[PDB]
This record gives C-alpha cells, structure tokens and sequence, in this order.
C-alpha cells in the first residue's frame, strides 16, 4: 500500500471522535512528493517540451502556430503562478489518471494540472495570448471547467471530438435506420455519447409497402442501436453508451420499456442502449383524470395527417386522433403506466423522463421545432429536425440533429471570485470556439444543427458545497434564492454574450428572427419579476456583484432585438461526472450522494469527502437520500426557471419507499415546470 | 415446544458440496500413505451407505408415521439432506481423490464387508418393522436412527476429524464438519420424539424400552468395535478411535433420556481440535398539489 | 440419462418464504372487489389442499417404489420443497391476506367443495393403489402426480398470474410464480420416470396405458370445467381459463411423451405476462488419394 | 381430413408388398377438383382477367403494354394447349401455395400453372410474341425453370427482386462496415439471400489509428450483420438469411467458427448468419504435411505491402508473411483445424467450404479478380473488388459486388425432348433479361457489378431424377459419362449464346479481353479432349442431338474470340429446393435424400415419392446417405469440369461415421477440383 493511500484510508480512523479530514490534505503531498513528480517528465525549458509533444504526436501544430513561443510561454507562465494546489488527493488522483497526458507506454506524465490548462487555454484564444491568460486565469481559479471532451482533448492530435452530446432524429424507413446506426457508430468512435429520437418509427404489426403486420417495431431497431453501440466501444477504451427516446403515446412504449425489464428475455432486452420516454401534457391529464388512454400507430398518422405523431401537439391532437377511423390505436391505462414507469425506474433508473409540455412552454425555438427529445443525459433539450436520408445516388435532405457544448461553472469558486460576469461570457466565448471548430464529417445533420444553431451548453456544478460551506441547507428556500438569483445572473450575462458575439460577427443562429428572443417574449418573466435575493443572507453572499434587475433585463431585451443572438441554446446543466472531481466540486446541482465516498481502485481502497466537509458544516452537507425529493424537486425547477435548456435531474429514493413515491416525485416534478427527470437512484 | 425451532434450525443449515472446492486437499491427499489412504475411502464409503439407507428408508419411513404437517416437514427436510446432500458429498470427496477403479473397488467392498452389512441389516430391518398405529414399533425404529445418526457415523467421523486436527484434507474435513452439525440435530430431534413415546409407557412398558434400547446399543456396538478394528488396526488408531465411538453412544443415549453407560476416557485432542420495490396505486390525490 | 442434470435443476432452484416479503400486498388487496377477494380466497385454499397431498402422499409414495439411489434423492428434494417450502409459503400468503377466522371459513367451504374433493380424491386413489413390485401401478400413480404437477394446479394459478400481470399483488404473486416454476419441473422428472415403465411394454400394454391415460385426463378435464365455472364466473374469466386448461394439459400429455389432446389456443395476454459426431484425429495419408 | 390427404397418404398402405404410387396422381386429381377449381378466379374472357390483375395492383402494367391484347391471348392459348398435369400432388401443392398468384386476403386463387408460365413468359420476352411463345412451350414442357425469385415474381406490381443471391464485398472500415450491414438489410429486403466476404476486416487485437487491440475482429461485425438480417426478414415472412466467409488464413478463423458452436455463449453465438471458410490450397499442403501453420492480421499485412491478405495469393505470400516481422501472425495446428471444421460441420453442417485455389485454377476471370468467397448457397464464384464506401460529402469508390440470375434446366424434361440448345440457348436468353431488368438503388456495388459483369447462372435440376428412370446409378460410370457429355454440351450451348449476344449487342462484359474466354486458354481443354459419351447406352441417350466435337469447339473458340462474350459467368447450379417440386424433378444435381419424404403441412400429413419413383427404378433411386461421397464427389466435379461458376454440393453423411471420415470426404473433393462444399447433412 502506497504511503498516499494510507494517508487517505487514515480519514476514517476517528481522533476524538472526529474525521481526519486535514490527513487528506497530506495524502495529496504524499501523492506529489512519492509518485507524481516521480513519474512527471520534466524538460530543459519550455521549449523542448512544446517540440517533444508536438512531433510525437501528441499535440496539434495547428493551434500552437497561432501564438509566438514567448505567448505561450506567458500563457505557461500565467498558469503556474498561481501555484495552484489539489486540496483533496482524489482531485489529483483524478486528473493524473484521467485527463493528465502520458506516454504511448502509460507510464511517465507529460502533463501537468497548469500545462494541461495552459494548453487548453491557447486552443480556447485560436491566436490571443491575452484571451489564452484570461482563460488560464478562469481555469487555474477553477471558476470554469471545460466538460471531459474538451479538457481532455484539446490540443491533442491523438484525440476524439470535443462534443459527446448527440441527439438523432430518426425518420421511418429502413434507409434512415441505417444511416442512423451509421453515424451512431461513427458518433461512438469519436467518444460521443449518443441519443436517438425513435418516436417518428412506425409500430410494431405496421404495414411495410401496403402488406400488413410486417413492421419489426422500435425494438428491432433498438436491437441493431444497442448492437452498433456495444461495437463502437472507442476503440475498446469505454462500453459504448447510447440513449433512445420513445413518446409515451407510441405505440410501443409498453414493449420499449419491456426492454429494461430483468424478466425480458434476449432477444428483447438491450443492455447498453438507455431509454427515455417522453411524456406530453396529455398522457399526465389522462392519467390525473383516470380516463383510458390511447397509444397510437404512427404510421397511420403520418398516412392521415402527413406528418408524425410526435411532429404535432399531442394536446390539441389526440381526440382528433382518437376520433378518427384510420388512425390505429390501442387502449391502455395511464397510470398503469405511470406506475409501469416507477416501477422500471425502481429497478433500474430507466427510462428518463421528458416533460414534453414543460420543455416547449419555455422553449425558445418552437419555430425551428419543438423539442421531442433529450440526450443520453436528460438535460440537452434543443429544436430536431428530422432527416430524409434517401437510397443511394439520391440527395439526402439534411435536418437538424442536436450536438450542444458543455462547460461548467464552479459555483463556489465564481461566487467567492465575485465574477459571474466574467466566467460566465468567457465560458460562453470558449463554447462558441469549440463549437465553431467541430467539423464532424460522417453526421450530417449534426454538423448543419452545429453550423446554424450555434447550441452550446453553459452549466454549473458544486451548487451543494457552495451552500453547505456558507452554512445553507440544500432544500432551505435559502438555497431556493440563492439558485434563483445565481442561476438568473448566469441566464443574464449569457444572453448578454450571445448578443454581444452576433454584434461583433454580424450573425445570429439561423431562424433566429423567429425565436421568442427576437419577439422579446422571452425576456418577459425578467421585465417583470425581480430576481433579487430576498433573504439578507443570499443578498451579502452576493455582495461586491452587480445583480441584473429588471431595467437591466429590459435593457439586454433592446440589445437583443436590436443585435440578435448568436446561440440558439446557451445553459444546460450536465451531471459533471468526473471533472467534478478535478474541479474538487459536487457533482452537477445535485445534492451530494453521500458525505465521504469510498472508491476501490485497482486492490486498493480510497476515501473522498466532499469539497469542504468538515464537522462545522457536517450537518449541512446533507446527503441526497436524506433530503426530502420534493424540495430538491422545487430547487431544480427554481434553477430550470432560469436555463433554456434542462437539467440532469437526478432522483434519490430510499429503499423503504414505494412506486407511489416515485410517481408523486414525478409528478410534482412535472407540476413544478421540470423539464426532465434523468435518474431514480436507490440507496 | 421444539419442531418451530428444529425447523428454522434445519433450513438456516441448507448447505451443498460445491460450495467447498476440494482441489485444495490434492496434495495433502497425494501425501498420505497407501494404508492412510484405504482407511479413509473405507471409512466415508461406511458413512455413505449409512446416509443411503437414512435418506432412502429411515426418515422418510419415520415422517409418514409421525403426525403433524410440521413434524413431518422437519423430517423430509432431513430425509432430503442424507441423500440428496450428506450421501452425495461423499462422492464429490471420492470424485476429486480417488482413481475412478478405487472408487469402483470401495463400493464393491461395502457390498462384502460384513460389518457394514450387518449394521445395516439391524437398522433397516427395525425401520421396516413400523407398523402404522403402534408406537412401539416407531419407538424401537426411532432408537435405532438416533444410534445411526449420535453413534454409528462416529467410526465413520473420528478420521477425516483426526486429519482436519492436523491441518490436513483441510476441505473435504470442512464438508464432513457441516454433515456432522446436521447428524447432531437430527440425532437430538428424533431422540425428543423417541421420549414422547416413552413417556406415554406404564413404568413396566418403560423397563422393557430400556432394555430394548440397551440390548440394541450392545449388539451394535460389539460389531462396531469389529468394523473398527478391520479399518484401524492398519493405521495404529483403532483403541484411540473405540474411546470416541463409546463416547458418543453416551451421547445417543442422552439423546434418548438415558443415563450414560460407558465410563469416561481422554479422547485424542487432534480429534477435539477437528471440531423489485413494492407497488402501491396512484390515487387521485397524488395528482394534485 | 436425465436423473443427474435434474438434480441440478431443482437444487439450483432452492428457495424460502422469508425471502420475499409480504406485506406490501396490503396495498393493493384492499382495492379488490368482494367477487375477486372469494375467489382468490378460494383459488388459493385449492392449491394449498391440493399441494399437501403431493407433499405428505405424492411425491413420498413414488420415491418409496422408485428403484435408483438418484432418483430417490432427486424424489426426497422435490417431496421437502412441497412440505417444507410450498407449505409454509402458502400460509404465509394467507395469513397476510385474511384473518385467522376468514382462513379457517374459506378451507372449511373448499373441502366441502363437490369440484375441489372429486379431483383431489381421484388423485389420492391412484397412489393408494399402487402395490409393491408392480410398475404398471406405479405407472397410473406417475400418471396422476404429472396431471397434478402439469394441469390440475393451473386453473388454480391463473388467478394470482393474472393480478401478477396486472401489477396487484406481486409479492404474492412472486411467491406463487416460484411455485409453479417447481411444479413444471416436478411434473417433467415424474414424466421421464413415466416414460420409462411405458417403454418397457409390450405393444398391447403401451395401447392400454394410453387409453388410460386419455381417459383420466378426461375425467379431469371435464371437472376442471365446472371447477372453473364455479370459481371464475363470478369474476368473468372462465373462458379464458379454460384455454389455460387445455394449453397445460397438452404440457402434461407431453411430459409422458404423449401427443397434444386439445389445438392450439392464444393464451391470455396478462396471464402471459405474469408467466456431436465422434472426434477421430486425420491419421496421415488421408490427405493423398 | 381432405380427400386429397386421404389419397396421398394412400401410397405408403402397401397393397400386395408394393407402394401404391398411382394413389397419388388420385390426390392431385382431387386436389384440383375439390380445391383448387372451386377456390381459382375465374373471368369471362382473359380481357377481364388482366384488367382486373393490372388496376388491382397485382400485375406490372408496363410488361403487358408491350404486347397487343392479341398476342397475350396467343401466348396464353399457347401455354394452355399443352393441357400440362401436375404428375404428383405435392407438385400442385407446392406451386398453388408457394408461387400461384393469390388475392389480396390469400382466400382465393388468382393464377394457374400456365396463367403464371405466361406471364413470366411475356416478361421475359419483352414485346417478342414468338419469343414469348418459344418461352412457354419451353417451360410448359418443364424443360427450363426460372428461379424462385424469377418465377414467383415476374410480372408482378408487389414484387420484390428476380435476383436469389448477393454477394458484398467488405472493407476495412467503419464506414465500410456500416455501408455494409445499410446494403444487407436493403437486399434483405428485396428478398435475396446476401453473403458478405468478412476477410478484409482486421482480425481482433489490431489496432484503429495507433490506438492497439481496439477491434473486435469480424466476430463484431458478424453479430452485427446478425442483428442486421433479424431485423431485415423479409417483412416477417421468411427469416432472413446472411451468409459470412472468412478465409482460413484469418486470425479471427477460431472465433469465426466459434460462432457455430452449440456450447458458445450469446455475446458470440450467431444463429441467423451461415458461415463459410475459403481455404487455399497452401492450407490444405500445411496440414498434409502437418507443419504448423499461421494465421495472419489482416491490417498489418495491408499496413506492410498495401493490399488485403486475401487479395493476393497466398500460395506464393505465405512465407513472406511469415518470414516478414513487420507482419503479425499466431501460430495454428492446421490439422486441428480441419478437425475443428469437421467437427463444426458434423454438429451444425456449418462452415461453408470453398477451396480457393480449385476455384481460381479455371476462373475465367481472374484478371479483374481472383474469387475470394462464395454466396448463402456455395455456388456462385465470381471476380469480386471491394468498393471504398468513403465518409459523407466525400465520393465512394463503388467496386464489384457479386449478383447472378438463377435458372435451371430439367435434364429429364431437355433431354426427352433432345433440346439441349434450345433450352440453354432460351434460359440464357431469359437470364440475360433478368439481369438487364435487375436495377437496385440501394447497392451500389451490386448494381454495378449487374451491369458490367452481365453475369448469370443457369443451373440443372432432375439429374438424379433423369439417371434413376433410364436405369443408370447415380454413381455408376455410366452416370458421370453423363454428366461429362450433357454439361459439356450445356456449356457449349451457354458460350455460344453468350457470344451471339455479344455479336448481336456489340457489347462483351467489362473487362472481358483480359479473361481466358478473350485469350483462348479457356477453351484447351475442349479443343484436345472430345466428351462425347464413352458408353454405348448414353450415346443411345443422346441420339438426335448432335453432341459438339473438337472442330466445333474450335469453331466456337474461334467465334468467341471474333465477337467476345456478353455474360462473365453463365452457369451455376443452384440447390433449387422448393421450385424442384414444381418440376417434378429432383433437388439439383444432388442425389435424392430419400426416395419418398414425409412433409408436415398445418395439422396433416404427406408424402412425396421421388419423381418417377417405383418397382422396377426404386434401387435406382439410392438414398444420398446410402451412396458413397466420394463417388458423389466425382460425379460433381465432373460436372463442376464444365461449369464456370460453383455448384451447391451438400454432404450426406451416416451418423456412424466420425469427423475423420468427413474431413477424408472433404479433401477428396479438394483433391478431385470440387470448388465449394454446400452441406453436411447428417442422417
Ligand atoms: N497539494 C498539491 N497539489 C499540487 N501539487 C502539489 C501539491 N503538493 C505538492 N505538489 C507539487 O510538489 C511540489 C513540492 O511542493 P512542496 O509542498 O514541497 O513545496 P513548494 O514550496 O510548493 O515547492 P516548489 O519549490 O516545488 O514550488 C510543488 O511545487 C508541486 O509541483
Ligand atoms: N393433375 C392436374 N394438373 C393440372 N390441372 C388439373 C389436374 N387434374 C385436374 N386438373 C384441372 O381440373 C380439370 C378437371 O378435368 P379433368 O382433368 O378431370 O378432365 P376433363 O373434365 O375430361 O377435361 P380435361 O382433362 O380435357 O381438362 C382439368 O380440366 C384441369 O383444368
Ligand atoms: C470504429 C471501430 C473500428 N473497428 C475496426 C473495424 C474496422 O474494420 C477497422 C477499421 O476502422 P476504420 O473506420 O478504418 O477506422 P480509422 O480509419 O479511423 O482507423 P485506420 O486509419 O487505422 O483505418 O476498425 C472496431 O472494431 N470497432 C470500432 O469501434
Ligand atoms: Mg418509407
Ligand atoms: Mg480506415
Ligand atoms: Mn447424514
Ligand atoms: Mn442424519
Ligand atoms: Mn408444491
Ligand atoms: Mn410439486
């Protein structure tokens, strides 16, 4: 055992009945003084080292060509001023092993916490070696942090894309089946995560060139999904992860969710394609009032009306559905349903839930398309347009497939900084950067989606060590304002730099002039209600910042009308799964799962509490199975109130309560405006 | 009082062969000498067919005749572990040691070995000679079953315990551990019904129980002490292994609510050292907040 | 062939009652209607009568006059899941659900019942006839515990895989899936042991088997109708449960190696829903001609 | 029961120690004038019969708008003058159920035998009256029998395609891949049996990009080309059928055939797609010498020498792969191998065999490409290239993938008749249209491969069926000196049409002056060696036709090389497995499984006796189980002497003898020049 591991394992043992939380503080020296600086590759000057990556391969020449070797140098300099220390040795642990580059052999590291920064920073600047120190500077404070993707990826020659968010649409014909699996092969070797929208197929006992009962269903094709994911494995390195969404009004959707049931049998269940459903307001009044519900054949719709199921509002559509003879459906129970879903949920946190009616009330580009839906992570919500990928020698019609950016704020660090502003639009600047040089040459619709919309995705994380160490507890309506303002400063200064960057480049996102943003009905709820903290607590938590108010957001309304805006979707709010142990944050807005987690790595064990825990705000750092799911519940829709897009959304559930609880948690979410719901986590 | 407690007792001790792996006893196995070695095939093939006839004849015949769903439960439960769990470990023990002739070779020798045929003669016959309604024939029949299960396996016992002591076979010794703790229940199980009956007797009735419980336990153990000679004498252990078998018909006896009759000796310390969530329906309410 | 792969099977397939829960079923059982409480009362009280007679006669008659120390083991293991097992997880389920004085009304009208006693006496007659030595007794016995094992039980099962396809009662329904996932594999192994007495009959004898069998299975069969009607009608279900009937049947005449007696039919889709050539090595010179 | 069934089930009730075969020309008589006159459509005139059949959507209108009404009627006199029977009942039955053209609701009968023989007549002839006539006397007569495909949906709106078999060409690439599996489900479809050559992609353990032991090896793509024809079964009517070849030189060669084995477990099992291996002739040598062999990867031999192992001759680059470091290979007991095979094959009947180097030894056209595998049934062998499906918005190097028109001759119905030419000259005149007619938008390669190669296969059933009535044993000498003269005599007649559609179109198959028929060679054997028959009694059979000599062969070579030819391929024998029963003709040149076979149809029960079956010919009629394999062996390779292509060669094996006897059958037909072994049918 290294002597770094007993320093870490030495938290649990208890001196005077307390945790040694201050011993993990030395594992971290012990794991820079034993290993890391042992195993660091250290050159004569910066020099040599830029030309050592850069001829082996593991850089790109490109983006370092854009700066003079004295800025980047600066850039370097910059970075290691700060002298930055990991405070907790998971944090270290977990950027040397995941995102700290190494040898071809994986045993010596090139990188370091400063040089990986720095380099992300001058492929943020494309050429600024001032804008590369302000970026060194935003990540070296840890008030951003680019997703995994980016961190990991950029500037390296050996690398996947920098966007592992992919949204498909699929339309119904075995042409566009096939091009779906193609790209989502294509999707998975570039390291991307990938999500298709299966509600446009037609049913299961469907009619195939007018001979009856011959369609296969959206199971078959989530078979042929969940193959072409377990074989694009990136390069077997991670097990291939897709998502695939059904509407709840499909017909299939029983048969859907009977792929994640344990009793399913092989050639039913899918092991490595997750599921959502989406549920629009229709089937959640069905369901309240306890009237049948009817789930629909969509190729007999698309046959009626010309257009799919999912194409149209279900609420305005489904008696007209209903009442006409040659649409095919099939009786079923709604909250047979429902409880179908919790239960599935119970067992194995599947499917994700989509609030249809919830994502497009709010949703800024109903024009474009609403937003049928989500990601393999719940919370990228953005308009689809479907594709028509035709035979050979045939031009396809090229839609619109969602591929948004991520980042994430670090609530803690941008608030103790007092610099929402300034995080928040060089975030937006370097999403705008990384979207701009993604050019994906086997999915089409996504590289028109990412060409026109611009859609990037501006998130935060360590919501709960924020509150916990200022003394706020998660479901306190303190915590409920101070995410309200936060999160309406963050909404405030990214529409800001949204306009501010179609202003300067004289371009908006395509079909912007048709967004509530160019009609000013978007900004309604900001020329109205005051976001302003209303507890004096919050207010001095926000001390030394300027607070948008209402004259303020009239005025970015003008500025909007006047110059438009760049991104089509700005903010959504990832689970931030491994970057939040780097960025020494919890995960997401999510409470924390557990106050110290113990992790076992290789034979070995390891303990990480949670940024900031100590015996004063031991108490405060509730865990989220503790937590009453209700007020987590209004905590999220409170943030969701001020995101475009949604967010990660996971429930926790003890063990003690029942499917009831799961689908009153689900309903009270989709009562409170939330948009998603990603996981049911049992303790 | 005491069948609930049998019960739990009894499942609470579900256990199968191959939850032990047994290549581990390969070399301690390979190490013994050849007279070590025909001891012990000789020994749990004895047991083995012991378990046969207790499993194929003694409880089942016993839990027809004993009233009460429970009671009988018990005794099927313990039917099914003689034959289904204790008799086929002994070949999983064989399975792993032992060349398939020498196998072979052990079964045909229980068949001419007259000792082993003899017990099972005595017992076997006294359990074909219940009669339905005649608690005195189940009597002598449940005697004769607490001797095979606290007495008879003991000759059987003492030697994969003697090398357990030492740290060797340590694994097929951990197997026949846990057939021993279930032989132990079942032998005080059946001694409380055997005293049931007894107790039911005129005091006359009770001194002719006694003797017949007496004349038995003699009778089977002079040939006890034949078959251990026939086994042990070749391994120097057969004295040592007579004090352990005497010691454990005291046993049997208690079992029976009888006084000890063979006076206390040391037994060899080696040997001493070898011992889905739940549903509910959403209501109306659940939808209104 | 077989007796060894199924030892297997059913030990692998061990369970308790204490594993699974049954309180949560509360939440859903108060919600039924009177109808549907009777006749799952009534359904359950069958299936319990009739599974104690498998235990205490059935399954311990037939490994009496079974001849093979495997066999009989394999027997003894599927006579103590019965007793031991089934039981105990049948009164569990009862006493969850009903008051002790709702239990003690519900087993006095189903033993009184004309359609329960007819079946449950017809059975019972069969292993009371079998005689010592005499495998064509035997046979008809075999035949009767694989009607029991494979089709008499299912009329009884439908219920409680009915409400478990619906989402009501799923401990329960648990409970009774694993039951019947017993009584499929017991009525399979009682059919091979079927098989092979009819196979050692002449052409004549087979013949008459035959025609016994068929004509059991009718008289059967038409009890299971009223049975059915008598239970079910209530609750609108007969017809459907008769084509349950039928579809195990045609499952019990296969297990005896015999051909389907009824067409094929659908199955109730939420009772659905509930439910080498020898290696010889080239030798050279082969590759030239 | 029917009376029908009654009377077919009468034949097996022996009267007076004899089979009672008349009994079931009995049956077809019921079963025409019970079922099948009370069930068929009758109209006032044939005006009204395709009036209805054409704006019923149950005719393609554009073939019969060729033809004044007039000469429809003709041809329809025509085909209903020779007043055909079927012979046997299950001849009716089988075409009735399989290939008559029924109602929409299937409750009536819409074509008869000479309704459908006209119409696949008219669409062969193209507006040609007399020809149109010429092709119903010639399958009226049953002397030619165009394929299942061709057959059952000539002429027809909801057809699907004339072609039976497609062979795909695979790349090293995802894109490829993904192309690949697009193309399968796309043939799928269209009804064909789709074999893909898995030798190109890397084997498992290589490496994608520099990033090693990435790939899964061809067992990935295997399950997902798996998944691919599940999904794709022909709308759910008949299960779709894939076919997989690897070369025995292929790392991933155990895996491959671990696909087949009963014990293996589902993330490897492959149940829907049949395997084939090509073994060269250097594998063959290495286990006759038992020197341990090597197996190879693929990518590093493409990586060191630019192109695929198995586009070059591993013969002559064995020993440099080996010798080559730069190379990697593992090493392998050929002769275990070949028992894994037998082994394979005894238990399953899988792998397919095709010995490369007998295929390649008297291809034609080895200059555009040597035959690298075979199709779903082992008998198409065809030049194929690989087509470089590149990523989108960047054009596709589309290759050569391999499609042939099935049709075959009935030598019982031609040789009674003494019209060999005529049927060859006809069926390849039919072919041909087939091929010409054939356009597939969704396979680019195949579409190309059908235009440039113009390549057929004209097959021949009734061999055994011929033999067994003119008293001759199946392995007899006698019986191949038959084979030699007529199949040498069909040759002659296919070359010599092939050239005068060459002559008359001005037009040679691509590539056709590289091949041997363009340089004469492949004529040297037909030019020195005279096939007339050798035995007075099949002389005496083909009396009144003038069987060709060396000075008409020369005359032909001479003819070939002033025109060229117009098919790359001619001749393959297919299985022919159902339409056999149509003709009344035994399946291929394959002897007969048993002389009469009990079928299952719904709840009943029939049999079919051999064609021609009974007293004085039953011991002609020797069971293939009972005959030798190795006489069966010679007499296909003295067919296989004449045919271009491959035949479909089953093995019937005893269930006594072992896998060395099977593996001795296996390297007598390599030795004997047998390309490809279909089967191993184990009684
Ligand atoms: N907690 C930590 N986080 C990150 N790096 C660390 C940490 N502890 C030590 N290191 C690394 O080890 C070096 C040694 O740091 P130490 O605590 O011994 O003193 P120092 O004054 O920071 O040293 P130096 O002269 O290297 O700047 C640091 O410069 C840094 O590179
Ligand atoms: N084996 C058969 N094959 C094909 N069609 C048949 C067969 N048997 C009967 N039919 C059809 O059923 C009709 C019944 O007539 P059948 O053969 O009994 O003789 P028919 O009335 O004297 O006239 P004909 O033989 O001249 O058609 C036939 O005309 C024919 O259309
Ligand atoms: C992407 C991917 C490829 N492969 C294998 C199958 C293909 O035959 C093989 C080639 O993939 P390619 O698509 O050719 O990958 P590449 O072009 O980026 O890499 P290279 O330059 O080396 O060609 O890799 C996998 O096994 N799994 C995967 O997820
Ligand atoms: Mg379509
Ligand atoms: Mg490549
Ligand atoms: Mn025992
Ligand atoms: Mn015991
Ligand atoms: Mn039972
Ligand atoms: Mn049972």
């Amino acid at each position: 055992v290294p002597k770094w591991i007993q320093l870490n394992n030495e938290i649990m043992i208890q001196k005077d009945g307390k945790f040694q939380f201050d011993k993990d503080k030395e594992a971290v020296h012990s794991y820079f003084v034993d290993y890391i600086n042992q195993n660091t590759v250290f050159f004569h000057n910066l020099k040599e080292k830029l030309d050592y990556l850069v001829e082996n391969q593991y850089y790109e020449e490109e983006f370092l060509s854009l700066y003079s070797f004295e800025d980047i140098k600066e850039v370097f300099k910059t970075a290691y001023a700060k002298k930055f220390r990991f405070p907790s040795f998971m944090s270290a642990f977990k950027f040397y092993n995941d995102y700290a580059l190494k040898t071809n052999d994986k045993k010596k590291i090139l990188e370091r916490y400063e040089d990986r920064i720095s380099i992300v920073a001058l492929f943020f600047a494309n050429g600024d070696t001032e804008k590369a120190k302000e970026y060194v500077n935003l990540m070296i404070n840890q008030e951003y942090q680019p997703s995994t993707p980016t961190f990991l990826n950029a500037g390296r020659k050996r690398r996947g894309e920098l966007v592992s968010c992919f949204l498909l649409e699929v339309n119904d014909s075995l042409n566009d089946i096939s091009r779906a699996i193609d790209i989502s092969m294509q999707l998975s070797k570039l390291g991307g995560g990938v999500s298709l929208n299966l509600s446009k197929l037609r049913a299961k006992g469907e009619a195939i060139k007018d001979v009856e009962n011959a369609t296969k269903g959206v199971v078959g094709v989530m078979k042929l999904l969940d193959n072409a994911f377990r074989y694009a494995d990136q390069m077997g390195q991670r097990q291939g992860s897709g998502a695939a969404y059904l509407n709840i009004f499909h017909r299939d959707i029983n048969d859907f969710l009977d792929t994640k049931k344990i009793s399913a049998d092989e050639d039913v269940r899918v092991k490595t394609l997750s599921i959502g459903v989406v549920i629009p307001d229709k089937f959640v009044e069905l369901a309240r009032e306890d009237k049948a519900a009817y789930v629909f054949y969509p190729h007999t719709i698309y046959k009626e009306y010309g257009q799919h199921m999912d194409e149209m509002d279900m609420n305005e559509m489904y008696d007209k559905f209903v009442d006409n003879p040659r649409v095919k459906k099939e009786k079923i129970n709604p909250r047979k349903l429902l409880e179908k879903l919790a239960m599935l949920r119970s067992e194995s946190g599947y499917p994700y839930i989509m609030f249809q009616d919830n994502v497009n009330k709010v949703h800024a580009n109903n024009h474009i398309s609403k937003v049928k839906f989500s990601n393999l992570c719940s919370e990228v919500l953005q308009a689809s347009q479907v594709s028509s990928y035709t035979d050979y020698d045939e031009e396809d019609e090229i839609g619109l497939d969602i591929s948004c950016n991520l980042g994430s704020l670090n609530i803690l660090n941008v608030m103790e900084h007092k610099s929402i502003e300034k995080t928040v639009k060089l975030a937006t600047d370097s999403l705008t950067h990384v979207s701009e040089t993604t050019d994906i040459r086997n999915a089409p619709a996504v590289r028109r989606a990412n060409k026109a919309m611009k859609s990037i995705g501006l998130g935060a994380m360590n919501l709960h060590g924020y509150l916990a160490q200022n003394g706020i507890a998660y479901e306190s309506p303190e915590a409920r304002d101070f995410a309200n303002t936060f999160f309406m400063m963050v909404n405030f200064y990214s529409i800001q730099r949204s306009a501010e960057i179609a202003k300067e480049k004289g371009e908006t996102f395509d079909q912007y002039e048709g967004s509530t943003y160019a009609t000013g009905e978007y900004f309604d709820k900001y020329v109205s209600t005051d976001f302003s903290p209303k507890y004096e607590k919050i207010a001095n938590l926000f001390e030394g910042m300027h607070i948008p108010t209402t004259e303020d957001w009239k005025k970015l309304k003008a500025f909007v009308a006047e110059h438009g805006m760049y991104h089509s979707y700005r903010l959504c709010i990832a689970p931030t799964g491994s970057i939040s142990y780097v960025q020494s944050s919890t995960a997401s807005v999510m409470p924390i799962m557990e106050r110290i987690e113990e992790r076992t790595y290789g034979n070995s064990k390891t303990y990480y509490p949670m940024p900031g825990l100590a015996s004063n705000n031991w108490f405060f750092y509730k865990e989220a199975y503790d937590m009453d799911m209700f007020k987590v519940v209004d905590m999220i829709a409170t943030i969701q109130q001020h995101i475009d897009q949604g967010i990660s959304f996971t429930l926790f559930l003890k063990d003690t309560m029942t499917t009831r609880d799961l689908n009153r948690i689900d309903l009270y979410a989709h009562h409170r405006g939330i948009k998603t719901i990603y996981y049911a986590r049992t303790k | 009082d005491f069948t609930q407690m049998f019960y739990n007792q009894n499942v609470k001790q579900f256990w199968l062969p191959e939850e032990i792996a047994l290549n581990g006893d390969l070399l301690t196995w390979k190490y013994l000498g050849k007279n070590e070695q025909d001891t012990y095939m000789k020994v749990l093939a004895g047991l083995t067919l012991l378990d046969t006839e207790q499993g194929n004849t003694g409880m089942p015949i016993v839990a027809e005749h004993v009233d009460g769903h429970q009671r009988k439960a018990v005794l099927n439960f313990m039917a099914m572990m003689e034959n289904a769990v204790h008799a086929k470990s002994y070949s999983n023990i064989f399975m792993t040691l032992a060349p398939t002739e020498t196998i072979n070779e052990v079964f045909e020798w229980v068949k001419q070995n007259k000792y082993l045929q003899k017990k099972a003669q005595m017992i076997v016959g006294l359990y074909k000679a219940i009669q339905k309604d005649d608690e005195i024939s189940l009597f002598k029949a449940m005697v004769a079953s607490v001797y095979l299960e606290s007495f008879l396996f003991y000759s059987g016992f003492y030697y994969p315990l003697y090398f357990y002591g030492q740290g060797k076979l340590m694994q097929s010794g951990e197997i026949i551990n846990l057939i021993l703790r279930d032989e132990a229940i079942h032998g005080v199980y059946v001694g409380l019904l055997a005293q049931e009956i007894y107790n039911k007797q005129t005091e006359e009735k009770k001194a002719e129980l006694r003797e017949f419980a007496i004349d038995l336990l003699n009778q089977l153990y002079e040939n006890e002490l034949e078959y251990t000679e026939d086994l042990y004498d070749q391994v120097g252990l057969s004295h040592d292994v007579k004090k352990f078998i005497r010691y454990n018909a005291n046993k049997a006896l208690m079992n029976l609510g009888f006084d000890p009759y063979f006076e206390e000796e040391d037994i060899n310390p080696i040997v001493l050292n070898g011992l889905k969530a739940t549903v509910e329906p959403l209501k109306d309410d659940d939808f209104y907040f």
